[PDB]
């Protein structure tokens, strides 16, 4: 029973998606299955077979080396991340949950609801919630006044999130009047909320730390960036999502544990993470 | 009859201060900037911090972001405790006696002269394969003190690479960072000029470092950035190496382990963390 089922989600750098050889997986990719539907009036479609890289892929090539386990790779097509509706979980955290898959591996966020039906591996990317804005906005963070009361300004501070996550989900137990204030400006994904901040359109755009930073890192003539030196509110990091009681949580741990030890987690930042900015 | 949770910590400030008690045998009332009052626990400990010597046990007063982090998660999962100082003023690294044994905190946990390690205590590789560390409470790193005047890039100057006796340096015997120094054979030569001078104690350490006796002293950032901002003829020197995190310890087959990390999480979301960190760090 070392044949594991494991679920992905494209985020770049952390889960990098790209065509097949046109006839397989070379380089450091790894084939990875992804359920595309024939119409949207069928349940029918098929798996195509795609191929994944990045930062999280080159650690689960790692886990699968030092832990001993081979795996069947697929993208998560209910979902996202994870979001809990009315007890029920999509994304991710909901194919764990409900044993489609033993283990998520990705840009995945630990949080306390989360850690409630699934069991986190130890965290292996230092993450939270950071504010990116356009070179020169004046904003302390995530506690301004701009965000905290927006009509107080003339005209009012316009900043948004992606729905559905983790950051929407902490910015909903924490500030009130800033969530039902931000869902106006509700961004479809990272690239339109980006090209958003720089059309004009929006002002700020608060989102998952590690990503921002990374966007921050490689933007064209380096006119986005990340509030502070880079400031982490509700600081947590990445983990791999396993079934409660997994028997292997364990070793998964121990191997994390052994990989930052050896400098093995700092090559990957290397290579994957940092930017010309 | 008791069925308290038998906590042990360690002197470590900014996380856990330790100061006798007034003649009444209670804890002087103290107050912050804020001018809320300094949350204060009874803390029993040895009074003579000499190795290989009789440990006299008595009561003593703690405080600060590990003890404050204490009383949150006794109040959010309803246990009841008392708390004691590590008699051997130790971390904990796993020593040969052919047999092994866990001193420090670690060898009190795994005896059960503890129920819970409350404290700065590294999450490494060594330490989870006994015990169970909750989701990290704060994530750090590794850096050096020195006396100010001293000019170091960091962990790759050659005053550390190429060790003499001219510049002596060091750590905290049997600790994550002795631990470190040890495993890393990279780090093997380092390792052979620090295990001549590493101290008791980081406080005993910090201190040499003021007294020009230890010229560089490698320890935990959030502990040494601390110490440099209070102290300044004390300055961090080098970038962050090894990076990581502080967690509560407990037994693998504790009933508590899934409580302890969701109130950790719970606290990083809500920001009783960051605020701890104000207080304290900060
Ligand atoms: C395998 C051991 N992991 C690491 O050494 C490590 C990284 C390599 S990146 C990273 N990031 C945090 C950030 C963090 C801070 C506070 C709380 C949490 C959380 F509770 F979510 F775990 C964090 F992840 C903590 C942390 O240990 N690591
Ligand atoms: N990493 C986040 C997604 C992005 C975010 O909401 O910041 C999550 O796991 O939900
Ligand atoms: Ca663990």
């Amino acid at each position: 029973d070392n044949h594991l089922s494991i679920v992905t989600l494209e985020e770049a750098p952390f889960v990098i998606v790209e065509d097949i050889d046109p006839e397989t997986c070379v380089r450091n990719t790894v084939p990875c299955r992804k359920f595309v539907k024939i119409n949207n009036s069928t349940n029918e479609g098929m798996n195509v077979k795609k191929c994944c890289k990045g930062f999280c892929i080159d650690i689960l090539k790692k886990l699968s080396r030092t832990v001993k386990f081979t795996y069947d790779l697929y993208l998560v097509t209910n979902g996202k991340h994870g979001k809990k509706v009315n007890n029920v979980w999509n994304g991710m955290i909901g194919e764990v949950v409900y044993q489609r898959a033993v283990m998520a591996v990705g840009s995945l966020t630990i949080n306390e609801e989360r850690s409630e039906v699934v069991d986190f591996s130890v965290p292996f990317v230092e993450t939270g919630i950071s504010v990116m804005v356009s070179r020169g906005t004046q904003v302390t963070g995530l506690s301004d006044k701009k965000f905290q009361r927006p009509h107080d300004y003339s005209p009012p501070f316009r900043f948004g999130t992606v729905p559905n996550g983790s950051t929407e989900r902490n910015i909903r137990n924490n500030y009130p009047y800033m969530h039902q204030y931000m869902t106006k400006f509700n961004q479809k994904g990272v690239e339109d909320a980006l090209v958003s901040l720089k059309t004009g359109k929006l002002d700020a755009f608060i989102y998952d730390a590690a990503v921002l930073n990374y966007k921050a890192g490689r933007d064209e003539g380096c006119k986005l960036v990340t509030i502070g030196s880079g400031y982490i509110f509700a600081t947590t990091g990445y983990g791999i999502a396993l079934q409660k009681g997994s028997p292997w949580k364990r070793q998964i741990d121990l191997a994390l544990l052994q990989f930052v030890g050896d400098g093995e987690m700092e090559e990957l930042e290397t290579l994957w993470l940092t930017g010309i900015c | 009859m008791s069925t308290r949770l038998k906590i042990v910590t360690i002197h470590q400030e900014p996380f856990v201060y330790v100061k006798p008690t007034l003649s009444d045998g209670t804890c002087k009332e103290e107050f912050t900037v804020n001018g809320d009052p300094v949350k204060k626990v009874i803390c029993t400990g040895p009074n003579d911090t000499s190795p290989g010597s009789p440990r006299h046990t008595v009561p003593q007063c703690c405080y600060g972001f590990c003890i404050d982090l204490l009383i949150k998660l006794a109040r959010t999962m309803n246990f009841t405790y008392e708390v004691h100082l590590v008699a051997d003023g130790k971390f904990g690294t796993q020593e040969r006696v052919n047999k092994k044994e866990w001193n420090g905190m670690m060898g009190e946990l795994l005896s059960g002269q503890a129920d819970m390690i409350v404290a700065p205590l590294t999450i490494n590789n060594e330490r989870a394969q006994y015990i169970e560390f909750s989701k990290p409470f704060k994530y750090q790193g590794l850096t050096i003190l020195v006396k100010k005047g001293t000019r170091i890039t960091g962990i790759n100057d050659p005053r550390l690479r190429n060790p003499s006796d001219k510049f002596i340096y060091a750590t905290v015997k049997q600790s994550s960072v002795d631990i470190y120094f040890r495993r890393q054979v990279e780090l093997s030569t380092m390792y052979r000029h620090m295990e001549k001078h590493n101290y008791e104690s980081a406080a005993e350490a910090i201190q040499a470092v003021r007294d020009n006796k230890l010229h560089a002293f490698i320890w935990d950032s959030a502990v040494l950035e601390f110490e440099a901002s209070q102290k300044c003829d004390l300055v961090t020197t080098g970038e962050l190496f090894f990076r990581s995190g502080f967690g509560i310890g407990m037994r693998k087959d504790s009933p508590w382990k899934q409580n302890v990390s969701l109130s950790i999480l719970k606290s990083h979301e809500n920001g009783f963390m960051e605020d701890l960190d104000k207080t304290w760090v900060r």
